[PDB]
């Protein structure tokens, strides 16, 4: 006395109708082979014959794997899939080993059978019709339609998985001491108890699926740990990326260096220290994955570190929600940070890296922050909680920064981890003007058309300077003018600019930029003792801005 | 007890599908409270599970209220609210009470519950699809659908406006000098009484809302008199430095683009020539007058500043340090309709984002009280940092729209 699997109401996209895709002429054997398949199926209840009415034919083919004695049919549903509505495929993200509790014992259950107990919406079967050409076009082709989720239909998985969970839902509910992952034709169950009770409860289960007539291959899961899943190696208490070593070549193409970045990137999950900058510095606006571009000595000394840290396999543990969850970040260099999340020293649940947002300006603190955030969510996603951070930045530094930064900013619970290089602020502009320090009115100006400009300054001590510049911009000069005032000045100095732009680049306290100029300005700032930047509105003839010296 | 046997004929807008919004991760504890909550909600048929044939989805997370530490379910119906608010006529939002913003005090009541006793258009329920995520995605989400009127839906207040008008008549006809507004699951009640005699008429509004149907013991206190476009102000010093004058001139230059008659000629004439920043400059005759005449222009109100019910309100916030923040609601550049300064309620509160978030809320609450429609904010934070933490400090049952300003406004201190 079986219980029925409630069907799922399925209809086509609004305003659209079914497939009227022509049937392509086959070959005697295939057409004959299909008849074989097709008959067995309907015998099993999978499909059924249909009359001359149903005008929804979907082209079917026939394939054999490779050097075989068996035939396999193939019904192409591409047409019906682009007309079938939309479903909620709950696969918007696969789990992560890092976030999995260790299981003393883990079973598996093939359900490549149950799948055929899940009925296709009655008012939808008609759309899944196909025709087996008959022999010698001397008869009508045999017409069939599905009574079960087709093996290649858009909504098959979506509905297969739903149906299954609904059946398990009440069992998992009365058996909190187990886990059930529904990955395809396999039903993986895990538990943490005497190897005796386990097997039993597995019976309590096999019995359950039997109330829906769901029959299974006697838990003789031909399988058994270890499992290779979506690139990992799972064991009763450890896991790691599937061995994907770094190739040995001399012919690295745009693709060969592209198929070594993803490997390191994916390897970054557990191998502590993976870097991909100098190898990312070999593919920007390229396209023809054939153009073999040279491996700079920068990317060379990098790929050589990779190969040796990838030799000794490194395993990640499992998540034990009882202990604290901790994360540590380190500044590698060049917008490169690498982190390790763990609960106990060296037993990293997972590890990673962070690549600076390629922005013209940014400092170490803004990055450390972005990483912390990036890590933070990824941890909410995986463990449902925020880790405790260990960071290379003195409390005092961080404070000075968030209390003075123009934007709002925050970092969850953290502690200073003294593991150099440390992150720091390299300089701070005075809030008021400096008494007794020379006052440098600077200014710059280029010529839109000739690209010729001047940069310079004039002060209270009579000191002066105007420099001519070839190939430059009305913004460039404005910066050089500050560069100059910073070069020809004492340890303390008040600078005055009318450059709204130039003020901004320093009100963001960048500690490194792309533009070499901005960098010497920095290098210059760092060298100073006290700097006071002041802005005054341009072209308003303001005592000091009598730098009609640049317009010339 | 109360509930309607009929469901208002609802539909989306033409050529607009439903809200297929991704769900963002939630922390365990929030997930647990959402699971419990969504249970009683099912054992009361406010919601019921759905299958794979429902592609639509809306974000959902948990929060806590003003003072209480009990998990509330908040649903971000923004994406729907725009596509769903296909229209609203003679159930139209509400002729805005231009008198609400004038009462000494104002309380904010929570009538979100009343909604959950009104069926929803069967053919519409599929659009209010939301998911309680799973930690790590170990198990599939727990999807649900709405049968009753969804809190936060900008439709529920409209649909219920019928039943609502009456639950108040005996009260409104009684105290006609009082104005009552309704935005979302919020009931805004303002009067001109004593803060003590104010609590009064309100306790009467609860003991009344109880029998007609309906945390109904939650209200906030506002004071719409203390809301203006703050004056711009120049210093009053007896001794001016080149820097002081340089800044003064800088600020007047900026304010000149808001007020016409602003002259700076004379002030900077006393700057001419490379003087040191820390040197004292005396004021001249021309100067002293020019400054004075400039203040005068500044004491008046800016001119031509009008609201345009159609257009949307921009809102800028600037972090000023020491827990001080400044803001300005406007629609056209240099035409603030309102400007303020949010203060320090929690002393040395080492959290900028919690502050920012309370700021955005108050600013929004005000915007509803004035023009009956929330503003679009320009937040001084990185999209990354903001999305990770706001929900952890949010408490309003509504949500404004927002973008991120990642370029330091020179203005920061002028509005200081
Ligand atoms: C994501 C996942 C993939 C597979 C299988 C995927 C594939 N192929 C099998 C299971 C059971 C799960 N889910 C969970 C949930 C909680 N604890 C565990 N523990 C656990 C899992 C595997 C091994 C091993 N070896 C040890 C302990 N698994």
């Amino acid at each position: 006395p079986i219980s029925p699997i409630e069907t799922v109401p399925v209809k086509l996209k609004p305003g659209m109708d079914g497939p009227k895709v022509k049937q392509w002429p086959l070959t005697e054997e295939k057409i004959k082979a299909l008849v074989e398949i097709c008959t067995e199926m309907e015998k099993e209840g999978k499909i059924s014959k249909i009359g001359p009415e149903n005008p929804y034919n979907t082209p079917v083919f026939a394939i054999k794997k490779k050097d075989s004695t068996k035939w396999r049919k193939l019904v192409d549903f591409r047409e019906l899939n682009k007309r079938t509505q939309d479903f909620w495929e709950v696969q918007l993200g696969i789990p992560h080993p890092a976030g999995i509790k260790k299981n003393k014992s883990v079973t598996v259950l093939d359900v490549g059978d149950a799948y055929f107990s899940v009925p296709l919406d009655e008012d939808f079967r008609k759309y899944t019709a196909f025709t087996i050409p008959s022999i010698n076009n001397e008869t009508p082709g045999i017409r069939y339609q599905y009574n079960v989720l087709p093996q290649g239909w858009k909504g098959s998985p979506a509905i297969f998985q739903s149906s299954m969970t609904k059946i398990l839902e009440p069992f998992a509910a009365q058996n909190p001491d187990i886990v059930i992952y529904q990955y395809m034709d396999d039903l993986y169950v895990g538990s943490d108890l005497e190897i005796g009770q386990h097997r039993t409860k597995i019976e309590e289960l096999r019995q359950h699926l039997l109330r829906w007539g769901l029959t299974t291959p006697d838990k003789k899961h031909q399988k058994e740990p270890p499992f290779l899943w979506m690139g990992y190696e799972l064991h009763p208490d450890k896991w790691t990326v599937q061995p994907i070593v770094l190739p040995e070549k001399d012919s690295w193409t745009v693709n060969d260096i592209q198929k070594l970045v993803g490997k390191l990137n994916w390897a970054s999950q557990i191998y502590p220290g993976i870097k991909v900058r100098q190898l990312s510095k070999l593919l920007r606006g390229t396209k023809a994955l054939t153009e073999v571009i040279p491996l700079t000595e920068e990317a060379e000394l990098e790929l050589a570190e990779n190969r040796e840290i990838l030799k000794e396999p490194v395993h990640g543990v499992y998540y034990d929600p009882s202990k604290d969850l901790i994360a540590e970040i380190q500044k590698q260099g060049q917008g490169q940070w690498t982190y390790q999340i763990y609960q106990e020293p060296f037993k990293n649940l997972k590890t990673g890296k962070y690549a600076r947002m390629r922005g013209a300006h940014t400092n170490d603190v803004k990055q450390l922050t972005e990483a912390v955030q990036k890590i933070t969510t990824e941890s909410i996603v995986i463990w449902g909680k925020t880790p405790k951070f260990k960071l290379p930045i003195q409390k005092e530094t961080w404070e000075t920064w968030w209390t003075e930064y123009w934007q709002a900013t925050w970092i969850p619970e953290w502690e200073f981890v003294n593991t150099p290089p440390l992150v720091k602020l390299w300089y701070q502009l005075e809030k008021e003007p400096i008494v007794g320090a020379e006052t440098f009115y600077v200014d710059g100006a280029a010529n839109r058309e000739t690209k010729l400009g001047k940069a310079g300054y004039v002060t209270n001590k009579g000191r002066q300077k105007v420099v001519p510049l070839t190939n430059t911009t009305n913004q460039k000069t404005e910066l050089q003018a500050i560069y100059l005032a910073l070069q020809d000045s004492g340890l303390e100095v008040n600078i005055v600019t009318d450059s709204q732009y130039a003020l901004g680049i320093i009100q963001a306290q960048p500690d490194k930029s792309e533009s070499e100029l901005v960098n010497q300005i920095i290098e210059q700032l760092i060298k100073k003792e006290k700097v006071y930047l002041a802005w005054v509105p341009a072209h308003k003839g303001i005592g000091g801005n009598e730098q009609v010296d640049k317009l010339v | 007890p109360i509930s309607p046997i009929e469901t208002v004929p609802v539909k989306l807008k033409p050529g607009m599908d439903g809200p297929k919004v991704k769900q963002w991760p939630l922390t365990e504890e929030k997930i647990k409270a959402l699971v419990e909550i969504c249970t009683e909600m099912e054992k009361e048929g406010k919601i019921s599970k759905i299958g794979p044939e429902n592609p639509y989805n809306t974000p959902v997370f948990a929060i806590k209220k003003k003072d209480s530490t009990k998990w509330r379910k908040l649903v971000d119906f923004r994406e729907l609210n725009k596509r769903t608010q296909d229209f609203w006529e003679v159930q139209l939002g509400i002729p805005h009470p231009a008198g609400l913003k004038k009462k000494k005090s104002v309380t904010v009541l929570d009538v979100g519950d009343a909604y959950f006793s009104v069926p929803l258009d069967e053919d519409f329920r599929k659009y209010t699809a939301f998911t309680i995520p799973s930690i790590n995605n170990e198990t599939p989400g727990i999807r649900y659908q709405y049968n009753v009127l969804p809190q936060g839906w900008k439709g529920s207040p409209a649909i219920f406006q019928s039943s609502m008008t009456k639950i108040l008549e005996p009260f409104k006809k009684q105290n006609p000098d009082i104005v009552i507004y309704q935005y979302m699951d919020d009931l805004y009640v303002g009067s001109d009484l004593e803060i003590g005699q104010h609590r009064t008429k309100i306790e009467e509004l609860r003991q009344h809302l109880l029998r007609w149907g309906l945390f109904l013991w939650m209200g906030y206190e506002l004071h719409p008199d203390k809301w203006t476009v703050q004056p711009i102000v120049l210093p009053e010093k007896d001794s001016w430095t080149v820097n002081d004058i340089q800044k003064l001139v800088g600020k007047l230059n900026w304010a000149s683009q808001i007020y016409p008659g602003i002259k700076v000629r004379q002030l900077s004439k006393l700057l001419r020539g490379t003087k040191a920043l820390t040197e004292v400059i005396p004021l001249t005759e021309e100067a002293e007058l020019e400054l004075a005449e400039n203040r005068e222009i500044l004491k008046e109100p800016v001119h031509g500043v009008y609201y345009d019910p159609s257009k949307d309100l921009i809102a800028e916030i600037q972090k000023q340090g020491q827990g001080q923040w400044t803001y300005q609601i406007y629609q056209e550049p240099f035409k603030n309709l309102k400007t303020g300064k949010y203060a320090r309620m929690r002393g040395a509160h080492t959290n900028d984002v919690k502050q920012l978030t309370e700021a955005v809320q108050k600013i929004t609450t005000e915007s509803i009280v004035i023009w009956g429609k929330t503003p679009k904010f320009k937040l001084p934070i990185q999209k990354e940092t903001w999305e990770t933490w706001w929900t952890e400090y949010w408490q309003a049952t509504w949500i404004p729209e927002w973008e991120f300003v990642n370029t330091p406004p020179l203005v920061k201190l002028w509005y200081q």
